[PDB]
RNA sequence: CACCCCCGUGCCCAUAGCACUGUGGAACCACCCCACCCCAUGCCGAACUGGGUCGUGAAACACAGCAGCGCCAAUGAUACUCGGACCGCAGGGUCCCGGAAAAGUCGGUCAGCGCGGGGGUU
RNA sequence: AGUGGACGUAUAGGGUGUGACGCCUGCCCGGUGCCGGAAGGUCAAGUGGAGCGGUGCAAGCUGCGAAAUGAAGCCCCGGUGAACGGCGGCCUAAGGUAGCGAAAUUCCUUGUCGGGUAAGUUCCGACCUGCACGAAAGGCGUAACGAUCUGGGCGCUGUCUCAACGAGGGACUCGGUGAAAUUGAAUUGGCUGUAAAGAUGCGGCCUACCCGUAGCAGGACGAAAAGACCCCGUGGAGCUUUACUAUAGUCUGGCAUUGGGAUUCGGGUUUCUAGAAACUUGGAUUUCUAACCUGAAAAAUCACUUUCGGGGACCGUGCUUGGCGGGUAGUUUGACUGGGGCGGUCGCCUCCCAAAAUGUAACGGAGGCGCCCAAAGGUCACCUCAAGACGGUUGGAAAUCGUCUGUAGAGCGCAAAGGUAGAAGGUGGCUUGACUGCGAGACUGACACGUCGAGCAGGGAGGAAACUCGGGCUUAGUGAACCGGUGGUACCGUGUGGAAGGGCCAUCGAUCAACGGAUAAAAGUUACCCCGGGGAUAACAGGCUGAUCUCCCCCGAGAGUCCAUAUCGGCGGGGAGGUUUGGCACCUCGAUGUCGGCUCGUCGCAUCCUGGGGCUGAAGAAGGUCCCAAGGGUUGGGCUGUUCGCCCAUUAAA
RNA sequence: ACGAUGCGCCGAAAAUGAUCGGGGCUCAAGUGAUCUACCGAAGCUAUGGAUUCAACUCGGAGUUGUCUGGUAGGGGAGCGUU
RNA sequence: GCGAGCUUAAGUUGAAAAACGGAGGCGGAGCGAAAGCGAGUCCGAAUAGGGCGGCAUUAGUACGUCGGGCUAGACUCGAAACCAGGUGAGCUAAGCAUGACCAGGUUGAAACCCCCGGGGGCGGAGGACCGAACCGGUGCCUGCUGAAACAGUCUCGGAUGAGUUGUGUUUAGGAGUGAAAAGCUAACCGAACCUGGAGAUAGCUAGUUCUCCCCGAAAUGUAUUGAGGUACAGCCUCGGAUGUUGACCAUGUCCUGUAGAGCACUCACAAGGCUAAAACCUUAUGAAACUCCGAAGGGGCACGCGUUUAGUCCGGGAGUGAGGCUGCGAGAGCUAACUUCCGUAGCCGAGAGGGAAACAACCCAGACCAUCAGCUAAGGUCCCUAAAUGAUCGCUCAGUGGUUAAGGA
RNA sequence: GGAACUGAAACAUCUCAGUACCUGAAGGAGAAGAAAGAGAAUUCGAUUCCGUUAGUAGCGGCGAGCGAACCCGGAUCAGCCC
């Protein structure tokens, strides 16, 4: 197995994907943070996956 | 054991007395065995460089108290 | 920078610091003064903090004395060493020239320079 | 095709292993093999084609493409040993039935006792503590047999003490014929030193008239085969297997050769008062004789006919499927390494070494990493830690609170060095700069990688602002390149338009850890060995060293009743010699023959005897011990290849 | 009488034949201190001579200076044979 | 030669001679992954860069010669092997068909017949006995440039059987045959021979010849199925450009944590006082991984306030990547080694000449040539053997000189 | 029908190579040949050979390496029969 994992980020209208790790430890499902790709703004990311 | 790890050629890379283009890095340390004095801007890895070109010039009382700044 | 003194903020960057200690007083600063609220304490207006006089120089702080402490610190002499030139089988060591500490003694100091302001001799 | 088995047919033929005869042949089906089973798991092509897509106006064409259904085979379950095997280490399937045991098996080992010899490492018989016996890779016996091996005894011997005399064929001399391996060139001595460390050839010193001839076998590291031992070569070959890969062969499903039919049909169509006759597309047993195979009759193999006889749509063969496949075949099997192997190591970080710049080796001295953290980040704001003493509730050396001292004696996620008190340590509020596009300038590296980085854009985040953010105090938390997965993008996309496929940006797959990484995919063995090389490199011998070994000397505790030193000398110290086990790797791998014996010897002296002494715990005698002394001398046998050692029996002494 | 020291004694045995290189040396040829005088190299100086370079002159030549140990190697001028 | 242009190939026509032949090649524009833009271009949402032109527009191209590179035997010789198609059973390993050979002597199985399994006769069996041929090779010796490329004398095995032997014949290369050694297969079988592939490959060895001039190295670093081999640096040389940038030495400045020295922290540790002994004080010490300190030196910069001649880059060719000693400084070792591994200087490698008897490394001194000339270095001056049996104050009477120490006198 | 050394610094795909070799058919030659083609201009108009395009395209453990064709220029050019 492992423990933490490379988890991807889709933007909302899911243009891109920054991939960062996280890991199971702390995180048991939380992943929303934001960044700006080919809108102007950083917008919100779900980094479900 | 016979182990060992690679050589970091750590300094004062440029000593007082030597002009200075801009981003030149000019001591090298693991800390702060420097502290950049006026002019000076220091790295992540604590290296500080120049800012500014012109000579460079050593404020030292030591014991941790060395300073590096860059006059025009 | 007329003379002192206070509040602050620098340069310096323990020869300036500690302790013992004495002066200080509503001029400056300082505690005490109260707290539903501005604001805050992972409990306490102790700390920030907001509303003020008395009171008091107690404490803190400022300023003087102070060589018990720390801090600095020669000269002199070495240690060591650059070059030269040697001995000992060896560990090791010597000589010529020149650079030359560290520790200790002698002795030095409880500092030294600004800038703005406040109140004094009215 | 044809043959052998075999013109044989289960009392025969093939293979495997034991190896007359005798008494016998125990335990353990767990793995492996094989033989049975075959409820279930998995498994190819094929049958099926539901759906997912292109491309066209569409008909249609066309790329993918499941579920179910598909054999053997493996997983699973029994069993099988005169199957492969196992029957031990202060739980495994079991743990040794008989018999034997110091063995052809015994390391310690010359085991202990007895036997035999004056003396027995051998040998024989007992014992058993079987390193490391054992039952058809057979256990224990066995008469007879053996150019078999071992031990003994008789007999006789020149094997020997110890050699002598004789014969003949050489050998030698004369005449005739007359080669060979070899050969840098030779006007080619002894010592001692020196040099690549074993000198005729370099130094000194000694000796030596020129030349033969018969002899010997120390030297010329003599001769001969570019070491068969050892190491190296990204050499070779033979052999092995559960290394890899294939593959003859071999088993298995489907299709063709290959067919009528009855019989049960999950189903097809037009057929008809949920229904069945014409009929199947198949599958399934079962059966049939024209395909085919095979056998008998004047016509031996073959063709005909066969009153014919048997099998039979199987067997055989063609394609394709999946399995088995050391039988065959082609190969893989790492390096460093004070010789190879074994052990260890292979990448990154920290310190010392590292000789006050950077750098610097070692199988040198120490230890860490193959990650973490949604907050251990960004920012804003706020706190200050060990430790001690006095005092204290259940606790008391150390919980917790309270005062005093407190440039840090703490902390910083993990290892340490640096660093840090105006914080990087501790604690909250907000949010993600753990951004996209860039990169002036430098540090560092052979490259390739790697490190730091002001400031600009778009846009964020915190702060009232100055400002700070493109990860963590820093230094480890990592792998180019190829080949592919996933999301975008709209660059190529072969006549044109599309699409298939490709490119680009993002991201994923690596103990490729032998960590710059030979393939997608790989172990042994050689003593049957072969080649090419190396004194680049071991075994011997010489050399250098001298830890270990051998020896001496100083001291002097005590022993010696007494008295250190007649003798002996703790615990420590100093030297010598080069004989031991070594280290090192210097000459020698186009060759330096190695252990023991035998034969010749010669030298040292640290002296076993003999000679001369001193002291003595020397009455005498026999001694002890030290000094001077190398002329000579120093025995014969049993045991073992032995050196050695033990023993017999003597010695001036062995 | 303990001491500092200068030069020496003992301590001090290995293997074919000895030795400081030999002879021989104290009636110094040992030694420590000084001072000369000479020997002594392919180093330096003299005379002659030729190359490499470079300046300097005339349409390689000549002068002045200078240089010339050499393995792997790089460069250059030339001699011999068909 | 022609030059902003330069030139052919195949061929055609001529040949005692060469011309024609422009298809085609190179220069002229680059950037990009490409579409594509174009002195601009890629990255990107615009501005920060990369390559590129301007500028120095550095002129190209067809030949010749030569230095290198590639590919092919590619400087020459040299494998053990691999593969293909053949040739071989006339040797030898077996089979088959068919013929032949085995003196002589010993022993006396059954069966058969008598007297009671036993005795007698009789008979003539056997992988039986002895021993010639013959077949075979057991032990010593000789032979060892042989008489002989496997024998000879003597000794030994069998010798009616699983025997010997003729002829003819069959079986062969990963194949045959094998009472099993990997033995035999035409005198070298763990895979014959011949021809061929084929000049296999060879990171391995050896060898590579005429002369003179000039310069002159390396045995280091990193990477590597790498270590005795290669790649890239490092060092050499040739040419072009640059133009003192070099180099030593002096001044100025900065940086360093060694020697030493110290305990102020860490580990250790020496005698005491103090005390529930950690702690504490007087006194006393060691430290590669300890530092309150801390030179000499050393490195970077700047100058040249001073003597010198190197340097830098760019293009062609290399080799070297095995080092050896000594002294100083460390590690490893035993404070061993002509030991091993680093730093550093010098020599040797690549070095002649004088000294050190001799002697790559030590001490002196870098050989252009010639001389029957002179001064010197180290080292020397009794004879060998060139040069004072020099001078002056001593020292040692030991041959010390001309081989150590603790310790004694 | 069909190698293997070899290169790949090992070695399987790969190359070495349809090389060597064997075997068959045949001639002075042979093969091939008169477009259900190349190809992208609605051009070409049999086959063979040279130059060139060009180491371009492309193939490749995308490694060692392997490598076209059209256009165009020449040599020769006949299409005939079922
Ligand atoms: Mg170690
Ligand atoms: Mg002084
Ligand atoms: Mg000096
Ligand atoms: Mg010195
Ligand atoms: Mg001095
Ligand atoms: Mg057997
Ligand atoms: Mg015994
Ligand atoms: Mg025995
Ligand atoms: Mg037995
Ligand atoms: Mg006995
Ligand atoms: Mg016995
Ligand atoms: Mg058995
Ligand atoms: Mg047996
Ligand atoms: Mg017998
Ligand atoms: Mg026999
Ligand atoms: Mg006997
Ligand atoms: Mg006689
Ligand atoms: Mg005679
Ligand atoms: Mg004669
Ligand atoms: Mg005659
Ligand atoms: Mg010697
Ligand atoms: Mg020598
Ligand atoms: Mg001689
Ligand atoms: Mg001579
Ligand atoms: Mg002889
Ligand atoms: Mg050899
Ligand atoms: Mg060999
Ligand atoms: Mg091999
Ligand atoms: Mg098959
Ligand atoms: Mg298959
Ligand atoms: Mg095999
Ligand atoms: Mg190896
Ligand atoms: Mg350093
Ligand atoms: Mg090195
Ligand atoms: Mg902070
Ligand atoms: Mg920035
Ligand atoms: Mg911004
Ligand atoms: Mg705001
Ligand atoms: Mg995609
Ligand atoms: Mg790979
Ligand atoms: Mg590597
Ligand atoms: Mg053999
Ligand atoms: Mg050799
Ligand atoms: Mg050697
Ligand atoms: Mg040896
Ligand atoms: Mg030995
Ligand atoms: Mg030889
Ligand atoms: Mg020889
Ligand atoms: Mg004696
Ligand atoms: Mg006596
Ligand atoms: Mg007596
Ligand atoms: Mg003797
Ligand atoms: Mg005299
Ligand atoms: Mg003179
Ligand atoms: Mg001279
Ligand atoms: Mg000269
Ligand atoms: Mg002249
Ligand atoms: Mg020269
Ligand atoms: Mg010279
Ligand atoms: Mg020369
Ligand atoms: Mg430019
Ligand atoms: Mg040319
Ligand atoms: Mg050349
Ligand atoms: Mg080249
Ligand atoms: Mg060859
Ligand atoms: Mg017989
Ligand atoms: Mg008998
Ligand atoms: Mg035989
Ligand atoms: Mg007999
Ligand atoms: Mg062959
Ligand atoms: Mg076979
Ligand atoms: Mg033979
Ligand atoms: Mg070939
Ligand atoms: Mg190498
Ligand atoms: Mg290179
Ligand atoms: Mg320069
Ligand atoms: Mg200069
Ligand atoms: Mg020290
Ligand atoms: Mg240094
Ligand atoms: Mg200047
Ligand atoms: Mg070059
Ligand atoms: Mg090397
Ligand atoms: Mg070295
Ligand atoms: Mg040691
Ligand atoms: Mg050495
Ligand atoms: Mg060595
Ligand atoms: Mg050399
Ligand atoms: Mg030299
Ligand atoms: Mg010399
Ligand atoms: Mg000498
Ligand atoms: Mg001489
Ligand atoms: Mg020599
Ligand atoms: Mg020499
Ligand atoms: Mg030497
Ligand atoms: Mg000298
Ligand atoms: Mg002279
Ligand atoms: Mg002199
Ligand atoms: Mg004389
Ligand atoms: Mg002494
Ligand atoms: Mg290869
Ligand atoms: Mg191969
Ligand atoms: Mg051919
Ligand atoms: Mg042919
Ligand atoms: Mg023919």
């Amino acid at each position: 197995p492992r423990i933490i994992v490379k988890m991807e980020s889709s933007a909302g209208t899911g243009f891109y994907y920054t991939t960062t790790k996280n890991r199971r430890n702390t995180q048991a499902k939380l992943e929303l943070k934001k960044y700006d790709p080919v809108a102007k703004k950083h917008v919100v990311f779900r980094e479900k996956k | 054991n016979g182990r060992d790890s690679n050589p970091k050629y750590l300094g004062v890379k440029k000593f007082g007395g030597e002009v200075v283009k801009a981003g030149n890095i000019l001591v090298r340390q693991r800390g702060t065995k420097f502290k950049a004095g006026q002019g000076v801007g220091m790295g992540r890895d604590h290296t500080l460089f120049a800012l500014s070109d012109g000579k460079v010039v050593f404020i030292n009382k030591g014991k941790g108290a060395r300073f590096i700044s860059i006059e025009a």
